[PDB]
């Protein structure tokens, strides 16, 4: 193949252009995405019980449905909370590589068949099932600068007129309401209904009896009369469009024949569906959106589009309706796409001046210049064609790549440069010769690079799903590396490069060139005067090996593992935590002050505060509530004490005083799709019908015992609430019969008046939304309000709820937790400082074991998935190991000379692990790929020492350490060019700070100490694991030359 | 309330009886009482919490606080069964008549879980067997609505 | 696929302006349009144009004096005159429909509206004319 | 059945039309309501798309606005089909 | 129409790219191929 190109140069260039051609394409049509998933996919069934306390909506609602959850492929385990706000969510988490929309579509399926077993209330609020894996594109803040709108008016504006051209627009999958379109609020006075012996059940009839859109025939309908002349349709009744229809609604005309409207008994306003969560942003009343990516859709695309359409329907906003962009992960995908970018044009540029310095001619360093962007390019067709994405993983894999793609085009266009000056031979006959020496060893290296990066795609989980980007992008560039090495390269050696005299190695150049080749020639002839002495007494050197793999295998122990580094994303969050019982209004003074803080003594950094009243991260309620921090750009933010992680720490800090709340800040998790990765998820699960009580009881006992071994686990908590009082009403059924008051009146006017109730739907300005009656707030707040609502018994007298009632206050759980179908508590934690998560997790079950009889447990989340997925690195790496070897014994037709290679491993992985070490980083996965790029490279600089030196051996003759020592002497200069290279052109990963800082960080100081110990240790090492291995598998003589 | 208040409610519903020693020691108050008027008493009769309830009743507890809708301590150890609570508490003089807002009495509410051994107990401290709660009934009444024809005897 | 000839336009109801507001604006466009035919031909509406509707109003006030439920005026009313799906029955061993409607001489004309009955709560027949106005009005067969 | 074409929209179409969202590779939607109590949503998704995989979403967001409709509709049967192919041929039925 | 009037330019600049180059291959020439290229009008207007 190399020498059908030398011949024809002008074919090697069009192909290269084809595949640059085909990159190109790529690149402007594949999807651009922060990260692929990486995220289980999950399904999420939610429903809504107006009114329903927690143990009401588990027991009517989430247990009927979970018990309907099976007979579903791939299903990994199940977990639902049911809470005091009505609300239910059921998770359904799926293996890895499932097919969400298959999964989605299943549970659906089941779903739909206990849809009819759900009280009426909860069908009519519609159960939704949403893929709920993916993460949020972004978060649109919508605020009236004016001042003129309150919440309620703000989120029927973006229901009514954003929110579906935003569903619309290209690349959007889902989109999701802070709030809702009006509802038409009664609000009902019980005095007044009193008064007219009314009650809320008198109040739902006479609104679906008259806001009612009655269906009612034609004139002339058919089948007709003959002879018929008009065809008309009939319109009776229509849809209440207005307070005031709603308001003049008759409920009753008295006995001297007045009137009582329904404005007589109840204020009336369009309203919110609920009231549940207060949302400000800096301080003013705000809705927004929260939008997703669709699958496989260009999240750069989607922005823009999104920011346009917004753009394009701001003229017809009310005055004072501005739109904000509190969260959005484009910008820093473009932060990544140009730091990438950046790394590639100047790794090219410092590939420019090494070649330059060492062969010191310009037209050798035009190869790399062209060879490594058509790789680049390329690359991207190769991803393309498998259904990857450009994300934060995968062009990390192409910066990784380079050093891989560099060598390629140092080792070709080095060795013609070598072979032309050695024997004064021509450019097209030293590439035709030079491609003979390096051509089988360029196909063994692509299959041996191959058994390196390809297991890992096999890992399992949400590792896997991240390796597996790396393992595809690395292997995709490294064989287009090498079909371009065979190709293009040598074609443009024979056709660009110019003749040199043999013998000529510059050192009679004048200035600083010939200085540099004489001491350059200096340099190679005491370096192959030292492997000669090293050579001559191998033993001490192998001591010195076995040193260094002890000491790798005692650095690897010591070094921390983790996931991603945290990365300052601009954005982070401040929960907010108040005691039992603890009302909306106190809720929002803490809130106000956590706002005011941020918006004052961190104004520098702080661009917006979007503050949620009613729900936090452990459950939802009155006394819970969340501050989300949107930063100002890293570019005005510099220094580490302008940082997401120096500011959480101020903030925290300062919180620590506030007296009525708990109020912590923390940064988002890198993939906050998956969150946490630290630590461990437990589940306590009550496996008898012990119930919730006993279920707490055995909680709190096991959570003393982990708070009694804080040498191994720390910060062992609940994740959700405890219980609170609540007011436990008892209605008589005997004095409800006798005074004849049904049971049913007394229920729906408990239920209408206190938690409010879904009538019907009215038309507001054309669209259809809902009407609720509810008391108005004043008669609904205290124990003492209770008696003021009446019902009317059968024989027509009001009789007071005080009447047929008795109340206590009792505790009960603001929320319900189940795991696979049985209740459950979620505990958190985390392995002590220098402790294993893995082994804190068997203490927790050692632990766990001890608890009374019936409870049971489970892992669940980042620790479900370690407990099946830690047998796979070893094996899926001897796995490697074999094939290497194979691959290997094929190119040398040797069982033994593959050891000279494969003993060169633990030279770069030292000096990783030093790197790692001395800047406190951990074996995360950044970490992890750079290892086996390292890894990548030094077998690679073996294989062709170890090549060369046999190939003189067998088709030169020469004795065993001739051929080692001439061997070595040859490949020092392009070992030390791709070195000095790649090693230079990772500097500005170590030392980055910033905007995506933590992975560049995690791939440049691995790289970097794996490269430098690589290098420096293996130039004299191979030469002795090549000659004590051919020492030690041989027969006949080959210490002596031969014919 | 108030600062220490706070903690020792807390500390009393826990069950942790060396912070409740301790939160005493440094001048809490035993009668601190919550928003629906539970005092440290209420919450350790409610839970169980022996120890803690005789704790509090040697620093002075009220023995007879009353919550918001006028239940005692007494009335939550007699209704979910806790018997050596219930001695405690009328050995430092619980008012064993105590009715809440809806004439409840300890008695109703143990007879109304079937606590046997709490109704005699009740009985031998001086519990009026003819108490009616607002709708006339008594712990009888209970006994025969639940078929409890142990406890129908015991109550005459 | 259809036509491929010429445009497919669609003109939407951004605010909540209304149909009438909205084949005003479409009336407009259509003037407009009619006066560029170098540039345009044959612009028109695809779909229908407002027709006579009777709008039949129920007096709320009279049926509650009557004893007349609304239920019963309005079930009268829309299985009389438009039909209704009872249930199913069994013909010739398969399930098919059951439905009510009044025979067509008495649901033709306005006339007609004023022969059906009602039965109040104290067991009186009430002639639907006793609770009921109407008046001719314009309205759409077809919204889109 | 006897529905005049605003009660038609007003308690059918605009109920399942705000339920359909989420939905992969939608184009644009539209319908009609009419006079003969028809209602009638196109739903039209790029080229390309998997047909069966559209109709299964169009029915599962339909199915979760279904209690929401009037009894009388869901009697009827609501239909969720595949519009787009055409006809393959058209059998007429007489009595001579 | 208002999605895909851009497509046929470009679709077809994308041709002329690929047969050039197939053309230099074929010839071992960068130049060669516009003496094949240049028939393409020859054939249009017949049938324009
Ligand atoms: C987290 N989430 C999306 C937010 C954020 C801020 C908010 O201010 C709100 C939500 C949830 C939305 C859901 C909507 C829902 N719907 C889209 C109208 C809804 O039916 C309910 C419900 N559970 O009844 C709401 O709470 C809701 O009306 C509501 O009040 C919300 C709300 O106030």
């Amino acid at each position: 193949m190399p020498n059908f190109f030398i011949d024809r140069p002008i074919f090697a260039w069009v192909i290269a252009i084809i595949i640059m051609l085909a990159g190109g394409l790529a690149i402007l049509k594949l999807p651009v995405a922060q990260y692929p998933t990486i995220a289980p996919p999950a399904v999420t069934i939610s429903a809504s019980y107006p009114g329903a306390d927690a143990k009401t909506v588990q027991d009517t609602v989430t247990q009927v449905i979970e018990q309907n959850m099976n007979g579903i492929d791939n299903l990994m385990y199940m977990s639902s909370n049911s809470d005091s706000t009505g609300t239910v969510q059921i998770t359904l988490t799926f293996e890895s590589g499932t097919d969400a929309d298959i999964a989605q579509v299943q549970v659906q399926n089941k779903l739909q068949l206990a849809m009819p077993l759900l009280p009426q209330e909860v069908q009519q609020q519609g159960v939704s099932v949403e893929k709920s894996s993916s993460s949020f594109l972004m978060v649109v803040g919508v605020i009236n600068t004016d001042g003129t709108m309150t919440q309620e008016d703000i989120s029927d504006y973006v229901a009514a007129n954003m929110k579906d051209a935003i569903s619309r627009t290209s690349g959007v999958g889902d989109v999701q309401l802070f709030g809702s379109q009006y509802a038409m609020r009664i609000w009902m006075n019980p005095n007044e209904l009193n008064k007219f012996q009314l009650t809320p059940v008198d109040v739902i009839t006479a609104i679906k009896a008259q806001n009612a859109q009655v269906a009612a025939g034609q004139l002339g309908g058919t089948p007709p009369v003959k002879g018929q002349q008009l065809n008309a349709s009939i319109i009776a009744q229509t849809r209440l469009t207005s307070t005031e229809e709603f308001g003049k609604i008759l409920l009753k005309v008295n006995q001297d024949g007045s009137r009582v409207l329904l404005r007589d008994v109840a204020k009336i306003e369009l309203g919110g569906e609920n009231y549940d969560i207060i949302a400000e942003f800096n301080g003013q009343p705000a809705s927004g959106l929260g939008i997703k990516l669709a699958t496989g859709a260009n999240a750069l695309d989607t922005a823009a589009a999104i920011r346009a359409e917004l753009a394009k329907m701001e003229p017809f906003f009310p005055s004072g309706l501005k739109i904000v962009y509190p969260y959005d992960t484009t910008p820093f995908v473009k932060i990544s796409i140009h730091e990438v970018v950046k790394t590639l044009v100047e790794a090219i540029i410092l590939v420019f001046l090494v070649m330059y310095l060492f062969l010191q001619n310009f037209r050798a360093t035009l190869i790399p210049t062209i060879a490594v962007p058509v790789v680049l390019l390329g690359t991207f067709a190769v991803l393309a064609a498998f259904g990857f994405s450009i994300n934060t993983l995968t062009m990390f894999g192409m910066v990784l790549a380079i050093g891989l793609l560099v060598d390629d085009a140092i080792v070709v266009v080095e060795n013609v440069e070598r072979v032309m000056a050695e024997e004064g031979l021509p450019p097209k006959e030293a590439t035709r010769k030079s491609m003979g020496q390096i051509q089988g060893a360029l196909v063994g290296i692509a299959m041996v690079l191959s058994a390196v990066f390809v297991p890992m795609a096999f890992f399992g989980g949400s590792t896997g799903a991240i390796y597996r980007q790396f393992s595809i992008t690395i292997v995709s560039a490294m064989a287009l590396s090498v079909l371009v090495a065979l190709i293009l390269t040598p074609a443009l050696c024979a056709t660009m490069l110019k003749p040199i005299a043999k013998g000529d190695h510059g050192e009679g150049k004048k200035g600083f060139f010939g200085w540099f080749n004489r001491m350059f020639e200096k340099s190679t002839h005491h370096y192959t005067d030292s492997v000669g002495g090293i050579l001559r007494s191998t033993g001490r050197y192998l001591v010195l090996y076995l040193i260094i793999v002890v000491g790798m295998a005692y650095l690897f122990v010591r070094l921390p593992s983790s996931f991603l580094p945290d990365e300052d994303q601009g954005v982070f969050m401040t929960m907010v935590q108040l005691p039992a019982g603890a009302t909306q209004e106190r809720t929002q003074k803490v809130l106000n002050e956590v706002t005011h803080y941020y918006l004052t003594k961190e104004k520098n950094n702080v661009e917006s505060v979007f503050a949620f009243n009613g729900f936090g991260f452990a459950g939802r309620g009155q006394n819970t509530g969340i501050a989300f921090v949107s930063l100002k750009d890293w570019a005005d933010r510099p220094g580490e004490e302008n940082k997401v992680e120096a500011i959480t720490m101020r903030a925290t800090r300062a919180f620590s005083q506030i007296k009525d709340a708990m109020v912590f800040a923390f940064n988002l998790p890198a993939i906050v799709e998956l969150g946490t990765a630290t630590g461990f998820d437990f589940e306590l699960i009550d496996q008898a019908g012990l119930g919730h009580e006993k279920l707490t009881q055995a909680r709190n006992q096991l959570l003393a015992e982990a708070a009694k071994h804080p040498d191994m686990l720390t910060s062992v908590r609940p994740n959700g609430l405890e219980d609170t009082p609540q007011f436990k009403i008892d209605i008589d059924q005997e004095k409800a019969q006798a005074l004849g008051v049904s049971i049913n009146d007394i229920n729906t006017t408990l239920g209408a008046a206190w938690g409010g109730s879904y009538v019907n739907d009215f038309i507001d300005r054309g669209r259809v939304k809902k009407v609720y009656v509810m008391s108005e707030a004043k008669y609904r707040m205290l124990p003492d309000d209770i008696g003021d609502w009446y019902v009317r018994a059968a024989d027509g007298q009001m009789v007071p709820f005080s009447a047929f009632s008795s109340s206590r206050w009792e505790y009960g759980s603001p929320r319900l937790e189940r795991y696979n179908g049985l209740p459950s508590m979620e505990i958190l934690g985390q392995a002590a400082p220098g402790k294993s998560t893995g082994e804190a997790m068997e203490l927790m079950e050692q632990l766990a074991s001890k608890l009374p009889t019936g409870v049971g447990y489970d892992w669940t989340g980042m620790s479900y998935q370690e407990r099946l997925s830690g047998n796979q690195a070893p094996s899926l790496y001897a796995i490697s190991l074999i094939v290497v070897f194979l691959c290997l014994a094929a190119l040398y037709e040797s069982w033994s000379i593959p050891f000279s290679v494969m003993l060169v491993v633990p030279l770069g992985v030292i000096g990783a692990l030093l790197a790692a070490t001395f800047r406190g980083l951990t074996n995360d996965v950044y970490f992890q790929v750079g290892l086996l790029t390292t890894i990548g490279l030094s077998a690679k600089n073996a294989i062709l020492i170890v090549e060369f030196a046999k190939d003189l051996m067998d088709k030169e003759g020469k004795g065993l350490i001739e051929a080692t020592l001439d061997a070595v002497r040859m490949r020092l200069r392009p070992i030390l060019m791709t070195s000095l290279a790649f090693i230079l052109g990772v500097m500005p990963l170590v030392i980055s700070t910033g905007a995506g800082s933590g992975a560049q960080n995690a791939v440049g100081t691995g790289v970097m100490g794996g490269m430098v110990t690589a290098t420096v240790l293996a130039i004299f090492f191979v030469p002795v694991f090549f000659v004590v291995v051919r020492r030690r598998f041989s027969r006949k003589n080959e210490d002596i030359e031969h014919s | 309330g108030s600062d220490l208040g706070k903690k020792l409610l807390e500390a009393a519903r826990a069950g942790r009886d060396d912070e409740v020693r301790i939160l005493m020691a440094n001048g809490a108050d035993v009668n601190a009482a919550d928003v629906v008027g539970w005092t440290p008493l209420h919450l350790a009769a409610y839970w169980g919490h022996l120890e803690i309830v005789e704790v509090l009743l040697k620093n002075g507890a009220d023995v007879n606080a009353y919550d918001t809708l006028g239940s005692t301590p007494l009335h939550l150890a007699a209704h979910f069964g806790h018997l050596e609570i219930v001695e405690v508490l009328l050995k430092n003089g619980a008012d064993v008549n105590a009715k809440d807002d809806n004439g409840i009495t300890p008695l109703h509410l143990a007879a109304n879980r079937g606590h046997l051994e709490i109704v005699e107990v009740l009985l031998k401290y001086g519990a009026d067997v003819n108490a009616q709660d607002k709708f006339g009934k008594t712990a009888f009444d209970i006994s025969i609505n639940n078929g409890n024809e142990d406890l129908a005897e015991i109550l005459q």
